[PDB]
């Protein structure tokens, strides 16, 4: 008999050098608010992520002191209407992710698993998501 | 001829051919045995039909009441009508408490009962007592997924030893030298190639040929593929007019509903909410036995009294029976019932028909699982072939199967089949040769078949054999009507001249796949309705109108004191062995005896035959 | 009979045996009026009445067996259980399950799929095997109820071939099919190697590359959920000792 | 360590919950201590969780080698920076009040 892992190998070794071709997967899958909400989450994380290092490396690059930057910006005397939509912009992506972050971190302890629960943590989030970031870029 | 295939041999000390239950159980037995195995199956392992099996498997346990495995020998006697031989019903009842208790120690996921045993439900015809005591629970069970269970447990556990498996290979026939197995052939269908598997000994556990009829509770899979390669190998085939139909299978769909149902507290009612088995068997009422149940409900049927706009089926209810035990002994079914039926079994009755269910008949073997010839009126085992599981007839069921019978038969002469070649051989023994060109026929059938261009294409043909079936050979049978089937049967095999195919290559041709099993299906059809016309007589499953009786060597229904015991060859309690023909399509037959004897009287009775009503 | 109502089905094809042949969409007609009413009972009434060289897998046609798992309106299920879209206005597109090598036509090769589940031991293990087969190891109907959603898996493979990270990493990622079915194990009263199953799991791949995503638990024919028995994993996984 | 894999997820989650407390921390008692927290914190929380990333979409041996080198880098300097802005400059919490003036 061949083991699990000698069919494993086999099993690369035969398909890689033959002609068949892989069938489609993310071109042809249907959509739900789970799947979708679930690559938001990490489109999210990684965009705080490269946010972060962006702050950290102008902290490290820029002639300036953050004061004067702020400075520049309020001598350019915005319309609110921008300045809201900028903060919201700012705070959406971590409302997002910090509120399904919490989503991910109770299904750790191993709750909210029935499909229809998961239908409904989700869409709590999106609606918690959209109100703290309305009620913060508005603070 | 030209090789226009590769060619690939193997030599095992063991062939396998079947993945079921029986084939699985018989591959790492061997292996476990030191045998180097191999195991070929046309399908994944966990894909076979046994994996559809529902109600459960027979042990006297005694997990519910005390019991008998004796007493379940003598309700497997009784339930096949004395067609049965007695030593392998010897050998499967009391085999049966060591085998389950096997499954369950190998992982089976048996339901439990309050003192963490295996739980067991009552299932048709079983009894305590040798049929005096009352109703008989020994059908253990996972829920009514105990073939899915059955299956899977025995899949993982082979995965322990050193079997060989060639799966999606089709086996197409037999390599026969002087009578005796010297392996089988194969299509490799993933890849095109022929294969010769040279091995001493040969088990084909290929399972059932449900789909010779229209509608079937069997998998598009149980084509008799095995069964076909004896035929051609000119062994003959036993018992093939014995098919059971199951009182029910789902009404359109034909997916079973498990007698399970039944076992629970489920009844059947007609158009006018009679619960009429009260009525045909008046003590087991809708747990007689599945000939009797199934004629019965045809008979309501066909006078008048059946249910639905086309009055064409019955009502199974389970409605009366509490949620909680619905959902806990028959989830499967519920599921079944709303997907197919759009049934919701708490509130509505599911709608059945006597549906074509499992073949008692089969290869003939002897209770050791080898295949025997009948020459000269004696049984001559074929050195290096044996069968089991539903593909065979030990026979343990004979003229009809009590239901959880047959996943027994399938783990007990799968295993037999192995302990046999086991005392019998040893492991490396020089594999037997093979003449160089050996195989070249199947080769030639197949390479005719992936390029014909005729006037009839397969589905077309198989639809014809189904339908032919169907009305020609079913609950109720008639000279008439079985000799024009026979006919318009041995017409459809001589039109497979102008067979069509359209698919020419050789990768996963499933055109040519089902036109071998079309090829296969048909030598099963054929002897099963010639078989059915020549059984001038009533016994189990098959009910002649016109010859209402049972036809034994004896009226066993009046005292033997001063009887002409008849001739063998003027009364029916024999196995018809059929041959066929392949080149014409020309059905032999020839009987031998029924075996009475146990295998030892003082530890479990012969038993007589008798009038037989539940 | 007369009055038809004709249904199109888009199909994925693909010959390996037409010497550089590209996968390319065939469309079917069939009139729902002649025709069961799941997607199975179309495909073989095409391969029966239109095209037999339209190839795929089937068997039990009771979604039993696993064997017909496709892709089917964008998901993955069992053609012999899932009902045909009567919305003729729709072509329903067909495809085989997501990220395989495809065999031919809608026929994927499954044999790493199988591989990974032989590989994590799905059979009874117990420290004591000396007394195999003497007695039914006994259960109470509380432990065999923990059983339940887990031993009906009928390894189609279509929540693992519908699971992103699967499509990523299934060369060693095992896939919920696979994972449920390790916890299966796990849990199984009467197995004796829970801690060893566990450690089998202590890589980045096998078990944690399971981010949660849920495609696995809608897509299962069975209702089951493997993304549960995944998450309870990965408690044990953080909670036993050597 | 047998048990490094679990012991990472664990650890992971440890720190998303770490990191969930300094938010509501940061505007209640915004101020050094919290503002190296959060260096710490989102630091840590930001390269495992792009090191899953990598580990998800990067394949070969040499090719991870590499997404996971950078990673490093991109890493101890994003903490060096927001530490930097922590002592050289207003702190976290400060700047985003700030932020929050415009
Ligand atoms: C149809 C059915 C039958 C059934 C049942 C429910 C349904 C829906 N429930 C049962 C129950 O609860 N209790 C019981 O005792 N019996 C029940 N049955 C009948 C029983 O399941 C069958 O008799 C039994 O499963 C037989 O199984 P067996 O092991 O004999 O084989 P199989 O499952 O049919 O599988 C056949 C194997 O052979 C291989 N094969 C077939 N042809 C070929 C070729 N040409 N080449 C290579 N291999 C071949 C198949 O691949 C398979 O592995
Ligand atoms: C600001 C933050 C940054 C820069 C950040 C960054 C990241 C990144 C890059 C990931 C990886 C994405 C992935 O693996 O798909 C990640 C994952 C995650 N973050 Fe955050 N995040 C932040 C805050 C938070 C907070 C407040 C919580 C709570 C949180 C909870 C999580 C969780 C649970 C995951 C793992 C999800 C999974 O299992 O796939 N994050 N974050
Ligand atoms: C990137 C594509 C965006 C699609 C987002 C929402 O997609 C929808 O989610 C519903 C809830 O799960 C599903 O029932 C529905 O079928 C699906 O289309
Ligand atoms: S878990 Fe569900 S889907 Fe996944 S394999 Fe088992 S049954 Fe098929
Ligand atoms: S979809 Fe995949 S990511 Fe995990 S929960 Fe299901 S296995
Ligand atoms: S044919 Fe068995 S699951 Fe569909």
């Amino acid at each position: 008999a061949t083991t699990a892992k000698e069919e494993m190998a086999r099993f690369w070794e035969k398909n890689t050098k033959s002609s068949r071709p892989l069938s489609p997967h993310i071109s042809i899958y249907k959509w739900s608010l789970p799947m979708a909400m679930s690559i938001t989450h990490r489109g999210t994380g990684v965009a705080l992520s490269l946010g972060v290092s962006l702050f950290s490396l102008a902290a490290l690059l820029l002639p300036e002191q953050f004061p004067h930057y702020v400075a520049v910006v309020k001598s350019l005397s915005l319309s609110p209407a921008l300045i809201y939509s900028a903060k919201f912009a700012l705070v959406f992506p971590l409302s997002y992710h910090t509120w399904n972050g919490i989503r991910h971190l109770v299904w750790d302890m191993g709750k909210g698993f029935k499909l229809s629960q998961v239908e409904q943590s989700g869409v709590v989030v999106l609606i918690l998501t959209l109100l703290s970031s309305a009620g913060i870029a508005a603070i | 001829i030209s090789t226009q295939y590769p060619v690939v041999d193997h030599e095992f000390d063991a062939v396998v051919v079947g993945a079921g239950g029986a084939g699985l159980r018989a591959a790492f037995g061997l292996s476990e045995a030191g045998f180097n195995t191999a195991c070929v199956t046309k399908l994944f392992p966990t894909r076979s039909h046994t994996v559809a099996a529902q109600g459960g498997i027979n042990a006297a346990l005694g997990n519910m009441e005390d019991d008998n495995w004796r007493w379940h020998f003598y309700d497997t006697v009784k339930g096949s009508d004395w067609l049965g031989d007695q030593d392998a019903i010897h050998y499967m009842t009391e085999q049966a408490p060591a085998a389950v208790i096997e499954l369950e120690n190998y992982g089976m996921p048996f339901s439990r009962t309050e003192e963490g045993k295996i739980y067991q439900r009552a299932f048709g015809g079983q009894s305590l007592q040798f049929g005096k005591g009352g109703q008989a629970h020994r059908c253990c069970c996972v829920a009514d997924r105990t073939g899915h269970s059955l299956l899977h447990t025995l899949y993982g556990r082979s995965l322990r030893y050193d079997t060989s498996y060639f799966v999606e290979y089709f086996a197409l026939d037999l390599l026969m030298e002087n009578g005796e197995c010297r392996g089988v052939i194969a299509l490799c269908i993933e890849d095109g190639t022929i294969h010769r598997f040279r091995a001493k000994n040969t088990v084909i556990a290929t399972g059932g040929y449900g789909r010779t009829y229209f509608s079937c509770t069997s998998a598009h899979t149980s084509t008799g593929d095995g069964t076909a390669m004896v035929t051609r190998a000119g062994l003959p085939c036993q018992d093939l007019e014995f098919v059971q139909f199951h009182p029910t299978g789902i009404y359109g769909a034909g997916c079973l509903i498990t007698e399970g149902c039944r076992g629970e507290g489920g009844i059947l009612i007609n158009s006018q909410g009679e619960r009429f088995m009260e009525r045909y068997a008046p003590v087991a009422k809708d747990l007689a036995s599945r000939d009797v149940v199934s004629r019965s409900m045809t008979i309501e049927i066909r006078e008048g009294r059946g249910c639905g706009p086309e009055k064409d089926h019955v009502y199974l209810q389970l409605h009366h029976l509490p949620p909680q035990q619905l959902a806990t002994r028959l989830p499967g079914i519920s599921e079944t019932a709303m997907i197919f039926a759009g049934v919701d079994v708490t509130k509505e009755p599911i709608p059945v028909l006597p549906t074509v269910h499992y073949n008692m008949g089969g290869i003939p073997t002897n209770y050791k699982g080898q295949v025997i010839t009948h020459v000269n009126g004696e049984d001559k085992v074929v050195p290096g072939l044996y069968a089991c599981g539903e593909a065979a007839s030990a026979s343990v069921h004979g003229a009809n199967r009590l239901g959880a019978n047959s996943l027994l038969d399938l783990v007990v002469f799968g295993r037999a089949c192995a302990l046999t070649i086991a005392e019998t051989c040893k492991p490396g023994e020089p594999v037997p040769s093979i003449k160089p060109n050996a195989g070249e026929e199947s080769v030639a059938n197949l390479d005719k078949l992936r390029f014909a261009d005729g006037t009839i294409r397969t589905s077309e043909a198989r639809l014809n054999m189904q339908k032919t079936m169907q009305s020609h050979a079913a609950v109720f049978r008639t000279g008439s009507i079985l000799q024009e089937g026979c006919e318009k049967l041995s017409q459809i095999y001589r039109d497979l001249a102008h067979l069509k195919t359209f698919d020419r290559g050789i990768v996963w041709n499933t055109d040519l796949v089902e036109t071998l099993e079309l090829q296969n299906l048909m030598l099963c059809a054929l002897q099963t309705i010639y078989g059915a016309e020549a059984r001038k007589e009533s016994r189990g499953a098959h009910a002649r109108e016109d010859y209402k009786l049972r036809i034994d060597e004896f009226d066993y229904s009046k005292p033997l004191q001063g009887q002409q015991k008849r001739p063998f060859e003027e009364h029916w309690r024999k196995h018809t062995l059929s041959y066929v023909d392949v080149k014409s399509g020309k059905v032999t037959l020839k009987y031998r005896p029924v075996i009475d004897r146990t295998l030892n009287e003082e530890d479990c009775s012969s038993v007589p035959p008798a009038i037989r009503s539940y | 009979a007369a009055t038809s109502r004709i249904k199109k089905f888009s199909i994925y094809r693909w010959d390996p045996d037409k010497p550089g042949d590209k996968p390319r969409m065939q469309t079917y007609e069939v009139d729902l009026n002649k025709c069961g009413p799941m997607v199975l009972d179309a495909l073989i009434k095409i391969k029966n009445e239109l095209d037999s060289t339209l190839t795929f897998r089937r068997s039990c046609r009771e979604g039993i067996c696993g064997s017909c798992a496709m892709n089917i309106a964008g998901g993955n299920t069992l053609a012999c259980t899932k009902k045909i879209d009567p919305d003729l206005s729709k072509t329903t597109k067909i495809y085989p399950l997501p990220h395989m090598y495809v065999v031919k036509d809608l026929v994927p090769d499954l044999s790493n799929f199988y591989a990974q589940y032989k590989s994590i031991e799905p059979y009874l293990k117990k420290k004591d095997e000396s007394k195999q087969g003497k007695e039914q190891y006994l259960q109470s109907i509380e432990d065999r109820q923990k059983l339940d959603g887990l031993y009906e898996c009928i390894l189609c493979a279509c929540c693992s071939t519908s699971c992103p990270s699967y499509w990523w990493n299934g060369d060693k990622y095992l896939g919920p099919a696979v994972l449920m079915q390790a916890y299966r194990w796990m849990i199984d009263s009467r197995d004796d190697y829970t801690e060893e199953r566990l450690a089998q799991l202590q890589d980045p791949f096998s078990l944690y590359r399971c981010h949660t995503i849920m495609n696995c638990t809608r897509t299962c024919p069975k209702g089951l959920n493997p993304g549960k028995a995944i998450a309870e994993i990965k408690k044990m996984m953080a909670t036993y000792k050597e | 360590s047998s048990k490094a894999a679990s012991l990472h997820w664990t650890s992971e989650r440890a720190v998303s919950a770490l990191l969930l407390g300094l938010l509501p921390a940061a505007y209640l008692y915004p101020g050094p201590a919290v503002d190296y927290s959060l260096a710490a914190a989102l630091t840590l929380h930001g390269h495992w969780g792009l090191g899953q990333v990598i580990t998800d979409y990067v394949h070969g041996d040499t090719p991870i080698k590499v997404a996971n080198t950078g990673l490093y880098v991109l890493s101890a300097i994003t903490f060096t920076g927001l530490c930097y802005f922590n002592y050289y400059d207003v702190g976290i919490c400060k700047a985003v009040a700030m932020l929050w003036s415009i």
